[PDB]
DNA sequence: ACAGGATGTATATATGTGACACGTGCCTGGAGACTAGGGAGTAATCCCCTTGGCGGTTAAAACGCGGGGGACAGCGCGTACGTGCGTTTAAGCGGTGCTAGAGCTGTCTACGACCAATTGAGCGGCCTCGGCACCGGGATTCTCCAGGAT
DNA sequence: ATCCTGGAGAATCCCGGTGCCGAGGCCGCTCAATTGGTCGTAGACAGCTCTAGCACCGCTTAAACGCACGTACGCGCTGTCCCCCGCGTTTTAACCGCCAAGGGGATTACTCCCTAGTCTCCAGGCACGTGTCACATATATACATCCTGT
């Protein structure tokens, strides 16, 4: 048969969700995390779908931001994988503490 | 008995017709256009108030609006705004 | 009798190995006239009468003479293997098709059993509300459509719904509305019903609006005048007296002190502590265990025993199922949540006593299996669950002698629906349907709600009923010889199935 | 005649006049200010439109969309730096792929 | 007719967000190979992140005396943080 | 003839009298004092006129200034700042 | 007779007031607000007071200077996250080293 | 003309092991140069601007300061 | 003679400019060249003493931080000294862009 | 591995000295009291909008397997960085002299808020048709392969 | 060991019909934009000043610069083996469909009590002169730390 090799369906892969611009995270999940989450804060809030929405764009938003800035540290390092140190990197040179 | 929301969308709408006639813009892309427009104003109008209450100046006028221009908009859009800013100045003060 | 078999026989050619009742005769004749007449009729009789039966006899007429156009039944799922049963037994020499499940399932059956042109032997398909309403734009808009009928047209209700535009999208030219309880919740539902049966004779909302105390008894008589020629309706006790008639008793049940302490953590906000608001009642109405249960966050259900004299109308329960094994006679459960049902196949799985249980979850092959495996002789299941969305639509377990309803929908007609599966065609015993509801709690008020509802479909004492249920008036109520016993009693109420509700004057 | 038409802007005057002394960002408000914001709103807003009809014209595409927006913001340094840190709702990233990675 | 024990006890909410979610958004941000515990990490950043979001929307939301959270409450606590969203912003 | 600035610097050094008796403060430790309360002061007072705004509403009360300092002080530092404040707002309107 | 006495809090309260009327964050001020502004303003100054002085006796210095100012606010960590992005003049930075630096 | 080079290599040294640089490359004086002048540029720009709004021709570091706080750096102690 | 190790010699430096919480670059060349960046924005404008010194004093923690953000990337790269590489990495990480 | 010497560093003491803190005149800002009005607190409606679950289905998620490409451990090198010393050059401190420029004070003066009437612009709603989304298919491109030449 | 060329297959791009829903044009109107007058206060401007910024000359000595080195570290190649990736399978959860209930957002009439604005007053706070005690500097000194040979 045909199999290809890990770096042309990577590539495919790359280019497809670059050129998509849609939401990769399912919708479901995300709100049961928002509602964990305030729930934490505060008991007994409601949500509004479009908040709900505009979460999940921004929080996809933040994590491809990281996403980018990991791959910058992972390059810089000689390696084409991104490991939790670069993240930890990024993430502290970012100003962004744990 | 509802509130009518004010927006430069047709606004938005006529200075896309008057750059580009065939080009024409959906609703999202409306509504992004409008909420840029509202946070820059909301940026310069701050800036504004806040170089008026540093020089002790309760009024604004288009020096100080010109100078959030130049704070702001970096390099280019900041001449190029200013540019348009005194040759509206001038003609509004002169018709 | 000979009559009705002769114009059986001439009427409908092909339709053998059966024989259509007095009212089936006068149904189908019914249906001929408005096909011929070419008027859209709504089809609409009690749960217990045949309505598959009156609606595939006029099928077979009209495969009979004339042309044999395109056929489409659209039915909820779990009535669809009972349509094709019915279509092999009752009529022979005629083709019908099952259009479901996956993608290339559907794709490889239609192109085998069916042509892109019109056929002699073209099966008259039969699918389900989400299947046509997937395949209506993509495969179902290039095949006409002479004649299609909507069982089960309560689906129908919302006139925004999703199903009527893809319907609108597809073309027929004569519809079918199949509706055992053609009005419902609260008013002008019926108008899309309308509006999607005879589109230029009710157009517009408005319209039904203004057609809407002297004055309220002359409107309600001129709509059912209007909604005459259009609806035919006939009840099981009415036209036939072979079938037993039901017997419908609301069992009341003290809400226990484990229950008391519950609802009243739940008013002040403290059982999160101990250990919207109405679903929280509600589930403390039924089963409260579970509630606790699930948020603790234990994996193993809570002792049997624990179970069964902990909280909820439980002990009333098991004292119904043992007095009703004693009686020998099956019984039909319904739940309208799946928990319940778990925690029941649960308890009856420590118990012993064979359950099978029919829910979404369960699929089309296994829910026919156990319809079969229960509307059976030889096997000794008796205790038979069942949901009231999926396994409350168009089956017939017959088999059944009781039904008993643990919680009751905020829609009446729904539990109607429910109660009435094991009362059909063929039922030799009289059946009883026990309507569980704990006393001095919310689902009072969901009742008082749901008979209100029920007044204008009509229309077309508390301190006795706080008490609980004794063993002699549980005696009282087992016997089944007064429907081949007062109207109220200590615990229990008997539903009067003409009019009547928990507040009368809503019902008025 | 209107303020917009006497001052030649297309953006309203006298709204942009009754937004600054809403939000009461000074005591009084002078003359040409609103002439100058409504010009300077104006000029930008021009330039995000022109470089969204150049990124929609690119796309053979009519209608410009938030993804035309996002691209035409991002490919532009002075409107980049200006909105770097805002994110288009609806809108993916540039399309760019590390040399070390190919 | 299987044992039963409750089950099916819910994943948590924080691995709602899936393996292949968190690969997709790699591959946006163009990354070709992830490694194991990058999931793990960027779950709890992603946690991190609406911890604090969600945060700023509940004390604006309280601030109005409303409880729901409308989608301005979040744009205002976005723009708090730095990131300005546009397009759900009225 | 000279204009007299005002600064927190006798509230400042009575405070740390009062926390500390013994440990003294220089003229810069005061100034870079003075300073954070003052960027202190600022970024609440913006922040409760940005509230303010949002909620049209004119007046600023303890409401605004307590969620002004929520928003700003993190955590533990924004729970006390709002035990203290509701403590003296209850002794002003008490007494 | 003045509101930082009967509110008791040391910071003045009518300074807060003509502080907040000039520079016009409202069109009409609160009574209560300015008494919880300078609750605040004394609680954030008397931790970091309390946090320099602490950081000064550790060092044996009488009198708190900016080093002990910015020792006390970078080893606080919610002082540090109010105070992240400011520089504090003549204070130097935080002594530490990292442990691949350090020869093991 | 040589301004940037007043910057010695000693001074970038001493900034670095402040940082806490062990060892220093020969190409970092340059990118170093070129970053303090970036970030010079900037500042200075921002306080020329907010001058030239006062009509004033002398930098005051209260200028200094608000350019400083515009671009997210608050300095404490040379304010006033 | 005693020649130490280049580490020791590095540790003490650190150490010492660690303590010493002083001002590292010269006044007069800073000076010098604010000024110089000043004329290239505009011409004929005085500076005061006071704003100098805090404009050396921000631009003394701006560099510190900076090496500090490129100690971190070298570190996270298996390297002791810093590159140019480490500096830009740092600055597309923090969003100074050039 | 341990003894010992050169280097840097921690430590107790004497004597400036310039910056911190305290006493004082006063003045401009803080404080007391009355008033009128507009912002704010509050009861009642309602109807758009949020919550919970069922039915099902289907594309997405998930478990398992083979191998191959990348992360990582180890070694030789030779080149760039660091350390110490003679030297020089520009930073810094002292002292004076000059003047462009920051800041305050008096005097109008042209410019902006307010309010009464109003009448034309934009926001609200129902077509309505054309730009755009999904689809079957032939054509083109990219890539995986085991071969083929040398 | 390459080094070019060969073909089947999965992926990708261009073209044709379509219908459908979101973009675009019309209209009664109503609330905000505009015009005419007034005023008293913010602002533009002429002038005295003094004080702080700019330029220069002389001694100096700490800091910067150039050079010899040798040694520690960045860097290229090699063996691997283990972890990520490509794919058939399945199963399980997203969602779109549907439904009654009801908590909750917004509005309008009202009123009332909290606050803006003004005259008067006097005490807290800031400017200026000043003596001293904490801290900076120099020198001796015991002691911790680093590099090498036996
Ligand atoms: N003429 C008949 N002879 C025997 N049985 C009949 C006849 N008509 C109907 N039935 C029985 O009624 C049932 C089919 O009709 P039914 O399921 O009640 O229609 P629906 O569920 O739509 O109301 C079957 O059990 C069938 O045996
Ligand atoms: F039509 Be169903 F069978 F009731």
């Amino acid at each position: 048969p045909h199999r290809f090799r890990p770096g042309t369906v990577a590539l495919r892969e790359i280019r497809k969700y670059q050129k998509s611009t849609e939401l990769l995270i399912r919708k479901l999940p995300f709100q049961r995390l928002v509602r964990e989450i305030a729930q934490d804060f505060k008991t007994d809030l409601r949500f509004q779908s479009s908040a709900v929405a505009a979460l999940q764009e921004a929080a996809e938003a933040y994590l491809v931001g990281l996403f980018e800035d990991t791959n910058l540290c992972a390059i810089h390092a000689k390696r084409v994988t991104i490991m939790p140190k670069d993240i930890q990197l990024a993430r502290r040179i970012r100003g962004e503490r744990a | 008995s509802k509130k009518n929301v004010e927006t430069y969308k047709i606004y938005i709408f006529k200075v896309l017709k008057q750059v580009h006639p065939d080009i024409g813009i959906s609703s999202k892309a409306m509504g992004i256009m409008n909420s840029f427009i509202n946070d820059i104003f909301e940026k310069l109008a701050g800036e504004s108030s806040k170089l008026a209450r540093y020089n002790k100046k309760p009024t604004i006028t288009s020096r100080e609006i010109q100078t959030a221009v130049r704070l702001v908009l970096p390099g280019e859009l900041a001449k190029h705004a200013v540019s348009e800013g005194t040759k509206a100045v001038t003609k509004f003060t002169s018709s | 009798e000979e009559t009705v078999i002769k114009l059986q026989n001439e009427l409908c050619p092909l339709l053998t190995g059966g024989q259509l009742k007095s009212y089936q005769l006068k149904g189908v004749k019914w249906l001929i006239s408005l096909w011929q007449n070419g008027l859209n009729g709504i089809l609409a009789d009690q749960m217990g009468l045949g309505k598959t039966i009156q609606t595939i006899g006029f099928l077979s007429h009209l495969k009979g003479n004339g042309l044999d156009g395109p056929y489409l039944v659209i039915a909820p799922l779990s009535t669809l293997s009972n349509w094709f049963n019915e279509i092999a037994r009752f009529t022979p020499s005629i083709n019908a098709i099952i259009y479901h499940g996956d993608k290339n399932q559907r794709d490889e059956l239609r192109r085998k059993h069916m042509p892109k042109t019109v056929g002699p032997k073209f099966p008259i398909v039969i699918t389900s509300y989400e299947v046509a309403m997937n395949d209506a734009k993509r495969i179902l808009r290039h095949y006409p459509w002479k004649y299609v009928v909507i069982d089960e047209g309560h689906r129908l209700k919302n006139h925004k719904c999703k199903l009527l535009r893809e319907l609108k999208h597809l073309k027929m030219d004569n519809k079918l509305l199949l509706t055992g309880t053609p009005l419902q919740n609260n008013l002008s539902e019926l108008w899309s019903l309308l509006n999607f049966i005879l589109p230029d004779i009710f157009t517009s909302h408005d319209e039904f609006e203004s057609w809407f105390e002297k004055r309220r008894a002359q409107v309600v008589s001129k709509l059912h005048g209007i909604l005459r020629p259009f609806i035919l309706r006939r009840m099981k006790c009415d036209v036939e007296l072979s079938l037993p008639r039901k017997k419908e008793i609301i069992m009341y049940a003290t809400m226990t002190d484990h229950q008391k302490k519950f609802q009243e953590h739940l008013v002040n906000n403290t059982l999160e502590a101990h250990l919207n608001l109405v679903i929280q009642l509600r589930k403390n109405c039924n089963h409260p265990d579970l509630l606790q249960g699930q948020i603790d966050g234990s994996y193993l259900y809570p002792p049997v025993e624990e179970i069964v004299g902990q909280c909820g109308k439980f002990r009333l329960l098991e004292r119904l199922l043992v007095r009703l094994f004693a009686n020998n006679h099956k019984v039909l459960i319904f739940s309208q949540w799946t928990k319940l049902l778990d925690i029941m196949d649960y308890y009856f799985s420590e118990k012993g006593f064979e359950v099978c249980r029919i829910d979404g979850s369960v699929k089309l092959d296994e829910r026919r299996r156990q319809i079969k495996d229960f509307s059976d002789e030889k096997s000794s299941c008796s205790i038979f669950l069942l949901s009231t969305r999926a396994g409350g639509l168009g089956i017939n377990l017959t088999a059944a002698d009781t039904c008993i309803l643990y919680d009751s929908d905020w829609n009446p007609q729904m539990d109607l629906q429910a109660m009435d599966r094991c009362h059909r065609i063929g039922q030799t015993k009289p059946v009883h349907v026990y309507r569980l509801s704990t006393a001095q709690s919310i689902e009072t008020r969901v009742l008082k709600r749901a008979y209100s509802k029920l007044k204008l479909e009509h229309v077309v004492e508390d301190k006795l009923i706080q008490t609980d249920i004794s063993d002699a008036d549980l005696d009282r109520l087992l016997d089944r010889s007064d429907l081949t016993f007062p109207v109220k009693g200590p615990g229990w109420e008997v539903v009067l199935p003409s009019s009547g509700g928990m507040l009368s004057s809503l019902n008025s | 005649v209107s303020k917009s038409m006497k001052a030649g802007l297309q953006f309203p005057v006298g709204r942009i006049t009754r937004f600054l002394k809403k939000g009461r960002y000074a005591q009084r408000l002078g003359g040409g200010a609103p002439v100058y914001m409504a010009a300077v709103l104006e000029y930008l807003a021009a330039e995000v439109l022109e470089l969204a009809g150049n990124a929609a014209r690119d796309n053979k595409k009519s209608r410009i969309i938030p993804r035309h927006l996002l691209l035409a913001i991002r490919n532009d340094e002075e409107l980049g730096k200006l909105l770097s840190g805002v994110t288009i709702a609806h809108g993916g990233v540039l399309p760019n792929i590390n040399s070390v990675l190919l | 007719g299987g044992a039963k024990r409750h089950r099916k006890v819910l994943r948590d909410n924080i691995q709602g967000i899936t393996k292949p979610a968190i690969r997709r958004l790699a591959r946006r941000g163009g990354v070709k190979r992830i490694s194991g515990l990058i999931y793990e990490e960027t779950r709890g950043v992603l946690k991190i992140f609406l911890e604090n979001v969600i945060r700023d929307a509940v004390t604006y939301t309280e601030h109005a005396r409303r409880k729901t959270v409308t989608a301005m409450d979040v744009v205002y606590a976005l723009k708090r943080q730095g990131r300005t969203l546009y397009g759900f912003g009225g």
